[PDB]
RNA sequence: CCCGCAGAAGAAGCACCGGCUAACUCCGUGCCAGCAGCCGCGGUAAUACGGAGGGUGCAAGCGUUAAUCGGAAUUACUGGGC
RNA sequence: UCAUGUUCACAUACACAUACACAAACGGCGCGCG
């Protein structure tokens, strides 16, 4: 995004919810044998976004044709994994 | 009227996991899932087009436990209902009562859900339904009766349903052993891999 | 030691540092005052974005150099977007603004 | 699963493997340069 | 039509012999027998070392094996142990003191016998013969051979009728006696019989005629 | 063709005849083998296939083929016949039903027993 | 990006002094999936080289078809050597309910709703050329209103 | 990130959020199970004293640690000063096409 | 129709596997015996005959034959040609 | 001028090489160089 000034302020609770894509619930990150992110933990692919480059976690979709579908095996959105750092 | 053979066999034949076992134990540990069934399994002869249509049909039918006559009847009902034939077919199949039971988790596998619905543990709006293929309509309060509400397997399946990711169009309270059907599932609310068009054109050959 | 291109760090996409890793030299704080003390603005813009941090611009730059076009598209560094989120991860709403 | 050391490395031909012995370790007295495989480890799956 | 063995017809002109010694009619046959036995046992031992070419040379007091292969590491191991053991075994076979010298070939893709062993191994592990041949041709050409021509023959892919398939990439002139044509042949012993493999590799027309 | 000509003499679809007239649109008919014999096929095949000149109930006399490996029939025998041509016995447009009045059961058939009228062995 | 699929791989022959020289011909169709399609017909001694030559020829000489939202603009008939084709626009959700090669071409062109039929011969080559003809000679409201000199709302 | 074999790098913040979320899970429990004032004042103190860690560890009475008294780096320790973004990665940064 | 009774206890076949057509290997046999909806298979290594194992498809049925329509723009009014 | 030739009988969609794309990271503690 192009810009030409910067502003800072306190974030009201509804603004903070607005930045959210999900609400974290479990005190966990990734499994300790396999290494999938444990869902609703601090890495859950459906809160933040998919781990694999442009393909989903539940395995159901693996091609740009499905770009932006949300599955119903685990609930992840298939999208750019780049956005996993954005949300 | 039912498939009584090995289940992981079907899973291997399809290739995918069809969820025919509870998923306590990994399928790789129970079998060589990466291999077609039988002596001559290890081979992928370039599948014919109708062949892949057939394979998709078999995948869905053996995920849900529906014999082909009933499945063709479902196909015809979908052709009747207006809208998109594929989403309509998925709507009917999901609306199957044994499927709703498995969904609300009162059964480790859809086989167990059919078993309990057959042995009269399932009641829709206080009326005990004995046919597994009953068509649950929207906003139906489907409950479990007491006699099999003591069932240890029932409670363990409640826990394993809490393990699974929960469907969005079903409101099931485990303590009260009571689910409620609210809205017909969306295509996006079902698994995504299944392609409507394959089954559609297969039966509209 | 010398580096054309290679690794980048994960948290922010700036290059790794080392010989034991194929690293890029730090154009550290004092060097930036040194450029600012010449008039040199475009050199600096490059040095701390296109050559460094802008995840788009560096791949567009590379291709423009192999094409020999000698032109850059400078964008905005992703380490600065890291900062915004690390502030916005406090209850401090910092945001970019338009006019 | 468990790793192996081998010459049977996938995706590489004798052009590189010529300096390994048959076990999967370089010969003593091999003279080596960047990118030579010294030890042909492999991982399952 | 039936072809002339290229290395054979080029002997003396371009290529050098494998064996090199002089011995009169009393010694000759026994020399040849010992050499045949040592080559037999040597190949059988170093089936995996990628042994391109042996060279026997007995200067009337000993035998000198000079073995061009691509895996000195594999044939030697730690500090020539396999080397010296093979040497003593060769000495017992031949009946004279022995000596081994190992030469390392740089491009395993350009030696005919090496390519032959590779294609034969692929076929024994039941890969698609067409794909094997194509990949071999690509490897040789990309390495930079001025020409290469490969041919597999017999029961290709388990068919009942045998036939000969072959590829040529680039130029491989045979009638030019001053062209360095490497040639070799091999046999893949599959469950349907032997599948033959021939490989010509034209490396350049060397005009002086060294050795 | 002009609409006018079609008016004067309409189009009367081609009539596809019966491929099995002696059955008279009836799935099977009874017969009484007048003569059981063997005939050689037509090129390129070679065999000695078993056929019976058979007298239908309605009076037609056809040549029926005797399927399966081995038969125990003879003349004066009551058989049941169904449709379908052999092909390599040109002029034979009927099969005999196996496991019928006199057309006995085959021996030691373990596949297609329903095709060949053989009992379900000890199972 | 161009979604491409073959249709038919036939083995043709040429008799020469010794015996018969076999050769394969693969007829493939490519298309971007948004409305630009193109077919190619390659021949070589081997199936892979044949298919690859076909696909090169097809990736060149593609055409535009005036598309309306995954269906055609008006019932169109096309004729080539032996095949005759009837392609009718269809409602939403119908599917690509058509023959084999017709399905291939319409699908890579992107059309998801179309009623088709292949009267006369069914030779995949002629049927594909006839399908491409029938897709080309289809004009959209923009085209026809430009051609008569009116608005898109006057012709509708 | 995983390191040398099957071990995750101790990635500090994920230990701080882990503190928070554990405390919050307990506090939702003990609220809905309706604990008495003294118990909830315990967990509510421990939660406020944990979010304290996550924001600016060590402005508390003591910085919290997970090793031989190494204080875990919290968010505000990532922003500020000589190892934090403003000096370490924004104002001057490593660059490609360089050598020494 | 409801309630209670003990017991997995009382309940699975049929066709097909050369291509069209989903799904293969071994053995028996040797243009014989045989199969076959069409093309074809069988003459000493039968993925096509017979048996086995394996698999595929339908399932209280499955297959075979008979019959009509469609496919057949193959009586072409819609919609053929000389 | 110059006839005839027993029967049957002859390789087919590229579903990859130890699906495409994918090359080492973060903090102390030290020593040393400037
Ligand atoms: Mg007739
Ligand atoms: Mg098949
Ligand atoms: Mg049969
Ligand atoms: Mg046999
Ligand atoms: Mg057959
Ligand atoms: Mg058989
Ligand atoms: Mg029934
Ligand atoms: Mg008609
Ligand atoms: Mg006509
Ligand atoms: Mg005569
Ligand atoms: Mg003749
Ligand atoms: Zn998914």
């Amino acid at each position: 995004e192009e810009f030409d000034a910067i502003k800072i302020a306190l974030a009201s609770p509804d603004m903070i919810r607005s930045w959210s894509f999900g609400e974290v619930k479990k005190p966990e990150t990734i499994n300790y044998r396999t290494f999938k992110p444990e869902r609703d933990g601090l890495f859950c692919a459906r809160i933040f976004g998919p781990v694999k480059d442009y393909e989903c976690l539940c395995g159901k979709y693996k091609r740009l044709k499905h770009r932006g579908v949300i599955c119903e095996k685990c609930g992840v959105e298939v999208t750019q994994t780049k956005v996993r750092r954005e949300r | 009227a039912r498939y009584l053979g090995p289940k992981l066999k079907l899973s291997r034949r399809e290739g995918t996991d069809l969820f025919l076992k509870s998923g306590v134990r990994a399928i790789d540990t129970k079998c060589k899932i990466e291999q077609a069934p039988g002596q001559h399994g290890a081979r992928k002869p370039r599948l014919s087009d109708y062949g892949v249509q057939l394979r998709e049909k078999q995948k869905v039918r053996r995920i849900y436990g529906v014999l082909e006559r009933q499945f063709r009847n479902y196909y015809k009902e979908a052709a009747r209902l207006k809208g998109n034939t594929g989403e309509n077919l998925l709507a009917l199949l999901e609306g199957r009562l044994d499927n709703v039971v498995y969904r609300m988790g009162f059964g480790a596998t859809r086989a167990e859900a059919r078993q309990l619905v057959s042995h009269k543990a399932i009641m829709v709006n206080g009326r005990v339904v004995n046919i597994a293929s009953y068509q649950v309509s929207p906003n139906d309060v489907v409950s479990i009766r007491e006699k099999a509400k003591k069932q240890s397997r029932v409670k363990a399946a409640l826990e394993l349903a809490e393990q699974r990711e929960k469907p969005t169009w079903l409101e099931v309270d485990a303590g009260k052993m009571e689910g409620t059907f609210k809205r017909k599932p969306e295509r996006s609310d079902l698994s995504a891999d299944i392609n409507e068009h394959l089954i559609v054109e297969l039966y509209s050959k | 030691h010398a580096r054309s291109t290679g690794s980048y760090s994960l948290v922010t996409q700036q290059p790794l540092g080392g010989k034991a890793q194929f690293g890029g030299q730090r154009f550290g704080e004092m060097e930036v005052w040194a450029l600012e003390a010449y008039g040199a603005a475009y050199t600096l813009q490059e040095m701390l974005t296109v050559k460094s941090d802008d995840v788009n611009g560096r791949t567009k730059m590379y291709k423009n150099i192999v094409d020999g076009n000698h032109q850059m598209e400078p964008g905005m560094p992703e380490s600065f977007n890291v900062l915004l989120k690390e502030i916005r991860s406090l209850g401090i709403n910092i945001e970019l603004e338009d006019e | 699963g468990p790793e192996e050391i081998t010459a049977d490395i996938p995706n590489v031909g004798e052009a590189a493997l010529s300096k390994l012995d048959e076990s999967g370790i370089v010969y003593i007295g091999a003279e080596v340069t960047g990118g030579d495989i010294l030890v042909g480890k492999v991982t399952p799956k | 039509g039936q072809k002339v063995h290229p290395n054979g017809i080029r002997l003396g002109i371009v290529k050098p012999w494998n064996s090199t010694w002089f011995a009169n009619t009393k010694e000759f046959a026994d020399n040849l027998d010992s050499d045949f036995k040592v080559r037999q046992y040597l190949t059988k031992e170093l089936a995996k070392a990628s042994v391109s070419r042996i060279v026997i040379e007995r200067p009337a007091k000993s035998i000198r094996v000079t073995i061009h292969t691509a895996r000195p590491g594999i044939v030697i191991g730690k500090k020539g142990e396999d080397v010296e053991k093979l040497r003593k075994v060769v000495a017992d076979i031949a009946g004279v003191p022995a000596q081994i010298n190992i030469a390392e070939v740089r491009k395993p893709e350009l030696d005919a016998k090496l390519v032959a062993d590779s294609i034969t191994s692929q076929l024994e592990r039941r890969v698609m013969f067409r794909r094997a041949m194509k990949r071999a041709v690509q490897n040789a050409m990309r390495l930079g051979a001025k020409g290469i021509k490969v041919e597999v023959s017999g029961r290709l892919g388990g068919a009942e009728i045998a036939r000969t398939e072959w590829y040529r990439e680039g130029r491989v002139p045979l009638h030019t006696l001053r062209a360095d044509i490497d040639y070799n042949t091999s046999e893949a012993h599959t469950t349907y019989g032997v599948i033959g493999v021939k490989v010509w590799i034209f490396k350049g027309e060397i005009l002086g005629g060294m050795a | 063709a002009t609409v006018n000509q079609l008016v004067r003499k309409p189009r009367a679809r081609k009539v596809a005849k019966s491929n099995v007239p002696a059955l008279e649109a009836c799935p099977q008919k009874r017969g009484v083998c007048t003569r059981v014999y063997t005939t050689t096929p037509k090129k390129p095949n070679s065999a000695l296939r078993k056929v019976c000149r058979v007298r239908l109930t309605n009076g037609f006399e056809v040549t029926s083929y005797i399927g399966g490996e081995g038969h125990n029939l003879q003349e004066h025998s009551v058989i049941l016949i169904r449709g379908g041509r052999v092909k390599d016995l040109p002029g034979v447009r009927y099969h005999t039903v196996r496991g019928a009045l006199d057309c006995s059961g085959v021996k030691d058939r373990k596949q297609a027993r329903s095709k060949y009228g053989v009992k379900r062995p000890k199972a | 990006e161009l979604q491409e699929k073959l249709i038919a791989v036939n083995r043709v022959s040429k008799t020469v002094k010794g015996g018969r020289i076999f050769s394969f011909t693969a007829l493939t169709v490519v298309g971007d999936g948004n409305g630009r399609v193109g077919f190619g017909y390659g021949k070589a001694r081997e199936v892979p080289a044949a298919i690859q030559k076909a696909m090169e020829k097809a990736r060149r000489n593609m055409i535009n078809v005036a598309l309306n939202n995954g269906t055609l603009q008006h019932p169109v008939k096309g004729v080539h050597t032996g095949s005759r084709v009837f392609m009718q626009p269809a409602s939403e959700g119908t599917g690509i309910i058509a023959g084999g090669a017709m399905r291939a071409v319409l699908e890579v062109a992107g059309v998801h709703n179309v009623l088709a039929k292949a009267y006369g011969s069914t030779n995949p080559i002629n049927v594909v050329r006839a399908t491409i003809d029938g897709l080309e000679n289809m004009n959209s409201p923009a085209m026809v209103a430009a051609k008569r000199g009116k608005s898109v709302e006057e012709i509708l | 990130v995983p390191l040398d074999g099957g071990r995750f790098a101790t990635s500090d913040l994920n230990d701080l959020y882990r503190r928070v979320i554990n405390r919050n899970n307990r506090l939702k429990r003990l609220l809905d199970l309706a604990a008495p004032d003294i118990i909830v004042r315990n967990e509510k103190r421990m939660l406020q004293e944990a979010v304290d860690a996550l924001l600016d560890n060590g402005r508390r009475g003591r910085a919290i640690t997970g090793s031989n008294k190494r204080p875990l780096k919290s968010l505000a320790d990532m922003i500020k000063g000589k190892q934090g973004r403003f000096r370490q990665n924004l104002l001057g940064k490593r660059v490609d096409y360089s050598g020494r």
